[PDB]
This record gives C-alpha cells, structure tokens and sequence, in this order.
RNA sequence: CGAAGGUGUGCUGUGAGGCAUGCUGGAGGUAUCAGAAGUGCGAAUGCUGACAUAAGUAACGAUAAAGCGGGUGAAAAGCCCGCUCGCCGGAAGACCAAGGGUUCCUGUCCAACGUUAAUCGGGGCAGGGUGAGUCGACCCCUAAGGCGAGGCCGAAAGGCG
RNA sequence: AGGACCGAACCGACUAAUGUCGAAAAAUUAGCGGAUGACUUGUGGCUGGGGGUGAAAGGCCAAUCAAACCGGGAGAUAGCU
RNA sequence: CCCGGCGAGGGGAGUGAAAAAGAACCUGAAACCGUGUACGUACAAGCAGUGGGAGCACGCUUAGGCGUGUGACUGCGUACC
RNA sequence: GGUUAAGCGACUAAGCGUACACGGUGGAUGCCCUGGCAGUCAGAGGCGAUGAAGGACGUGCUAAUCUGCGAUAAGCGUCGG
C-alpha cells in the first residue's frame, strides 16, 4: 500500500515509463534545458544525474553501459567530454527544477529542468 | 424535437408465480 | 456613472462562470485583475476580457483614474442554450444542452 | 365563435397565488401545490376561527388560578364565591384585572370568600 | 439507484456551499524586475530570484 | 393630455367577480338590454413547446504510447518541421467492383460540427481539378428469368404463351 | 479414393467472463466446431399474406410473424379502466 | 471612436417619437436561474400551514398607535384526485 | 475604583428561507394579416397523336432558389388598350 517506497507510476506501464525516461534524458541533456510537467521532471532526476556520475570517470566500460542507456551515440559523445569535466568538482545536484506556472491545455503543473551550466 | 420513435421491448418480469 | 461592460452568448455555462464571479465580487479591479490572472479557469479568462472592457469603457467614455474602481455588480444569468441529439445505447437518443451564459460587469468608484 | 381562456386563466391563477404569497418553496411559486396549501390554509384558519376561543378560554383561567393560589384561594373555591356573590365578570376580565390591578383582584377574592363563609 | 422524488433548491444549494473557490491571496513580487507571480514560480517573463532563469 | 394586454396597490360584493389607480404598453375597446356558444381545467401513465431535477454526477467509444526542440499563432499535450520511442506489416499496406457523390487539391475562416482545446479537419466560404480507337460502360450474342404481335383462357381487371 | 484426419483463410456460435441508461437494439476477449463438401460466397432472377418457404423451430418472409407491411371500411366494438 | 484575436460580444456616438424597437428585433406572462436590500436561521425533529405572539427593519399621523416585511417561541394540524 | 466567583447575555452566516426591487431565460397573452373554412350568384364542366396531365434539363449582366419561358429559351411577330 505504498509504505517507503519510490518511483512514480505516471499512468504508464513500466515498458513505456522506461523508454519515456530514456528518451526524455537524452533530449535534456541534448539541449541542456527542458520544459516538462513537474512530476515528470522530479522522477526524472533519478534518471539523469547517475549518469553524470558515471560520465566523471571515463573508461571504456563506462562508456559502454552509459551508451546501454539513453541507447544514442550522440549523447555519449556528450557526456563524457564537457559534462563530465564540467561536474567532476560538483558532488551531485546537477539539475535544476522551475516551476513555470501550469499548462494551458490540460492545466498541467509545468517546470523547466535544467542542468547547472550555461553561465555565459 | 421529434419524440422518441423506438421504445425497446420492456425487460421481462420475475416470474411472481 | 455605471459603465456596464456584458458579454453575451458567453461558451462557458452559467454555473461555472459563477464561482468566478463570486472570487473578485466586492474587491478592487487591481487585485481583480491578478486573480483573474492566476485562476486556473476558462471562466477567469472569460471574465477577465469583460472586466478589462469594462475598465477601457470607464476609462475612455468616462472619467480616468480608473486605479479607483471597484467591481459594484458582478453578475451572470444563463442565456440560450442549443439543443444536440446524442446517440446512446440500445438506440435511444438524449439532448445534450450546449448552456451559455451573459456575464454583466459593473465597476464604479464609489 | 372560438373562446380563448388563456386571460381568465392567468386571472384566476394570480387570485390563488396572491393568497399563497408567503409559502414555503413550490407551494408559493407552482399552482398546483399553491392550490393546496390555500384550500388547506382556508381550513386551518376556519377550523381555527373556533379554537381561538378556548386558547384564550383556557389561558384567561390558568392566569386567574395563579391569582388565587398566590392569595391563598383554589380557582373552583373562588369561581363559587362570585357564582353565590352574584358577579358576572367573565374570565377575560378577571385575568386582565389580576395582571394590571392587584389591589382590585384582592378584593374580588375577599368577598369570595365572604360569600363561601 | 434513483430519487424518490426532486430535491429543493434549497437543499441544491446547500450541496453547493463547499464547491466554492478560493484565491490564491499569496502574489509575490520580484526583489529586482518586481513583478506579481505564484509563490515559487518564474515570472511570466523569465525572472526567479531576481536572476534570470531562461535565458529567453 | 394613452385602448387591449402585462405588473402592482387600494376599495367593494355571500360567492363566481366588480370598480379605481401607479408603472409598462402602444391602438383599439365597449355600457345597458337582448341573442348565439369551440362558454370556464389540476389530474385522463392526456397532446405540443419551454424549463427544472438527479448534477457539474456517469461518461468522453479498444490498455498500439508517447517524449522533446523549433515554427506559425492572442492562445499549442492534440497543427506543421526535425530528432527519438511505440504499433500494424495475408494489414491497421497497396490497387478495384458495389455503394457513396466533390468527401479530392489550393487559398482563407474557427461561430456551429469534432464527445476537450484548436492556428487543425472528411467543418464554413471561394477557386481549381476527372483528357482514352486500345481500360470499363455503350455495342454484337446468349443463360436463369422478364415482357410478349397474333393466339389460348378468364365476370372485368387480367393470366399463360 | 474419401459427406477421411490435424489445422489457417472462410463459414459457424458450444463454454466462461465482460458488457445490459453497453463500443454494439446479441457484440467483444480467451478457448471451441466444420474446413473437397448435404461446403461456402459474389451478381441477377423466381416463389406474396389464410399465402410463400421451411434437413420442421410455428422457424423465416426488410430490427415486427400462431398469420407481414401500408391505406381504407373506421370515430369498428368495449356491460371495462 | 474604445476594449477584444484585422473576432464574437459589449460601451459611447449617431438615426428614430421610442434602440430594455438593433435585425436573437411589437407586446414580453408563468415555470425556471440570478444580483441587491430587510428580517429569520448552526441544541433542533415530521403535509411546512393556521391561531396566538416577542423582537427587529422600514412608512404614517401623533408623540398614542396603525400599516408593510420578517418571524423567535407556542396551541392545533398525517397533501390532492 | 480593582480582583475573584456566580447568573444571564446580544454581536457570527459558510449557506439557506420569506418578502420587495432590478435582471436573464422563455415566447404565453393582446393586437394584426394579401392564409384558410363554408356558402350564395354566375361561368365552365374537360385536356390529348397539329403530342396531354405531370416532370427532367436548360434559359439572365450574375452563384443559387422561385416565377416565366423552351436552343427564337424572364422571350419573338401582328392587331388593339
């Protein structure tokens, strides 16, 4: 009955909230910033940080398993290359959540997510 | 504003016998 | 002066307009507008278009100064409704009431 | 030569609802439940008309008997006195003279009760 | 499953007492571009904190 | 210098009623005495229209699934573009007949229609779009069967051939 | 060879559940029967209501059948509500 | 002319004797749904009325009360066909 | 005058009720009608193979519908008003 334990549901079977996941961490790592309903961005969290975590160390079996998730070259080229640098003195706490009012299509509570970066 | 035209058989009753 | 600003034939039905209406009833049009602003409704948007053309009304066709205005009456009463048949089960068919509303603003300064 | 009854109607509903101005919910607003409440109310106030009397009847006499029992006389002891007496001050009388003139009521009492002795 | 019989206006409106709304009556306002928003919400123009956070 | 009707109030009669007047209304009304009735509604699971109730409740029509960025816009979960994910793949793909009859394409519009929003659409408005000696129909021939010159039969109609 | 066997399309509708103001005025889901034959299907014909048709249930004959549907006799009649 | 989305709808101006005659248009009733004001209502049981009746809020002439609205409390009282 | 104790005690309305005022919905009533109903007094009592009744498709400066008309196509010739 829900007693200690964690991982939102979504309305979605574990399958889909699986890929969800994988897809939307690719996409915000992508573009650095991302505009998605506030449950989503907090379970997302635990998600995304682990593999920034694993991008601080570099090794060819790191880069492996974190290609086995979000499955795209793209991001792995991301990571581990400036993202990984750029959070090796950060001790967690990459991300960010604002809270952008609600959605007007379904009046949805919207955040913007959004990795500790960007400070030009 | 045409008043219903098909009103379906009534359910039959229990049988009260 | 009175400056009534209605709009008629208004989507949204009667009754859910009204809890609208009743939040920004009585209270001045500055703190009006923001709750309208950040109410989570159709109704808020709706009425805050009338609530804006009223204060236009007052402010062009009357005198300025319209940081001095109060909403006096806030009103709505249900306007024509269109009739639509639906199909249900078993073949019978319902009349699904498209309700509207006319919303009524009156804002003065005293 | 057709007749329209739609004025008269309108007529004789508005004399049944003026009657039934103040009624609660549909019995003030619906003909066919005002019509009700009004023949109702007409034998209420009709029936009423005869039971006013004895309320009163009976509230005139609870009031003398306190009266007396305060001054030290039962209410059939003190009805006796005034029958033999000769008085014919009726009830209402007498409770409106306990109320106001105590004195007055006093006296009625003492040749009451002369007239037992 | 069904009424007996209609209710009273009255009694309609007594269900409705609790569905009433209620303002928010908690506008904060920007330290710097000092405009109203929710309480832990950027602004409608991109502000939190003073700082901005969009970018955009 | 305000009829009928409508909406109030004040009087009056034993009652059905009557009288006067305020507001609305805007041009018909009708004394008295007689005459003629589609002459009076609360019910008939009465008929028609309007509006309540349940109630802002059930539901929003296959448990194949969505996510993000950009664009247009007053407004974007639903539209367009891109990158991913998922589903069908003897079909949920591609061509015809039957049947529909412009639903086709472009521009423009969002009231109504779409079970939500809508800039979108099989929606509204305008314009455009269907090119055959060889494809099909038509055409030549015929099956079942239809009609049927004369004819046979039948009160008539008509039946059979 | 087979009114042969297992089994898809196709035809059927035995069991259970769901659905009964349902997605549907008998359907869906999971199993089930026949599946070269007394099979199934497209197109077009024929049989018309005291009749048709029927491997026969009073079944079927345009969501209606112990006598279809439409109009007329007809405002049938109702010792009943 | 102004608000609004080069809208819907509305507010001014203007026409008219009249725009609560604005094309959703003569008159505009009832059910039904609202806003404002006065009174009553959160320890009190039932055809919701009637008889009695305090208080309160509005009008009168008088300074005593009468009218209108409401109705605490109390007796009686189980709709219509 | 202060403290304590005891007794009584209005002021509250989320909402609802009754009354009045002002509105919405709705389209009754009043008024009006070149539309009907039933008659009286007359005419006529048929149309059609020199193609009828009734239709289809066309026909204009113009997209549609109605009326008129028929590739001479909202018309043509002649005689009258």
């Amino acid at each position: 009955m829900r007693h200690r334990k964690s991982g939102r549901q979504l309305n979605r079977n574990s399958s889909h909230r699986q890929a969800m996941f994988r897809n939307m961490a690719g996409s915000l790592v992508r573009h650095e910033i991302i505009k998605t309903t506030l449950p989503k961005a907090k379970e997302l969290r635990r998600v995304v940080e682990p593999l920034i975590t694993l991008a601080k160390t570099d090794s060819v079996a790191n880069r492996r398993l974190a290609f086995a998730r979000t499955r795209d070259n793209e991001i792995v080229a991301k990571l581990f290359n400036e993202l990984g640098p750029r959070f090796a003195s950060r001790a967690g706490g990459y991300t960010r959540i604002l809270k952008c009012g609600f959605r007007a299509g379904d009046n949805a509570p919207m955040a913007y997510i959004e990795l500790v970066d960007r400070s030009e | 504003n045409n008043r219903p035209v098909y009103i379906p058989r009534p359910r039959p009753p229990h049988p009260r016998l | 002066m009175e400056t009534i600003a209605k709009h008629r034939h208004a989507r949204s039905s009667a009754q859910k307009v009204r809890l609208v209406a009743d939040l920004i009833r009585g209270k001045k049009v500055s703190q009006a507008l923001d709750i309208l602003t950040y109410t989570n409704k159709k109704a808020a948007v709706l009425v805050k278009k009338v609530l804006e053309s009223a204060i236009a009304n007052a402010e062009h066709n009357d005198g300025a100064d319209i940081d001095d205005l109060k909403v006096t009456k806030i009103f709505v009463d249900e306007g024509p409704s269109m009739k639509r048949i639906m199909p249900r089960a078993k073949g019978r068919a319902d009349r699904i009431l498209k309700r509207t509303s006319h919303i009524t603003v009156v804002v003065s300064d005293r | 030569a057709r007749v329209k009854r739609g004025v008269i109607a309108r007529a004789r509903h508005k004399k049944i609802l003026k009657q039934a101005k103040g009624y609660y919910g549909a019995r003030s607003r619906v003909y066919r439940v005002a019509f009700q409440a009004v023949i109702k109310a007409g034998q209420y106030a009709y029936r009423d008309r005869r039971q006013r009397k004895r309320q009163f009847r009976q509230l005139w006499i609870a009031r003398i008997n306190a009266a007396a029992r305060q001054n030290g006389i039962s209410y059939s002891k003190f009805i006796n006195g005034l029958k033999k007496a000769s008085v014919e001050i009726d009830r209402k009388i007498l409770a409106d003279i306990a109320v106001f003139d105590k004195v007055a009521f006093t006296a009625l009492v003492e040749k009451a009760k002369a007239a037992l002795a | 499953a069904v009424q007996q019989n209609k209710p009273t206006r009255s009694k309609r409106g007594m269900r409705r007492s609790h569905d009433a709304l209620t303002a928010v009556t908690s506008l904060s306002v920007d330290k710097t571009s000092g405009e109203k928003h929710l309480r832990h919400h950027i602004t409608a123009d991109g502000y939190y904190r003073g700082r901005k956070v969009i970018a955009k």
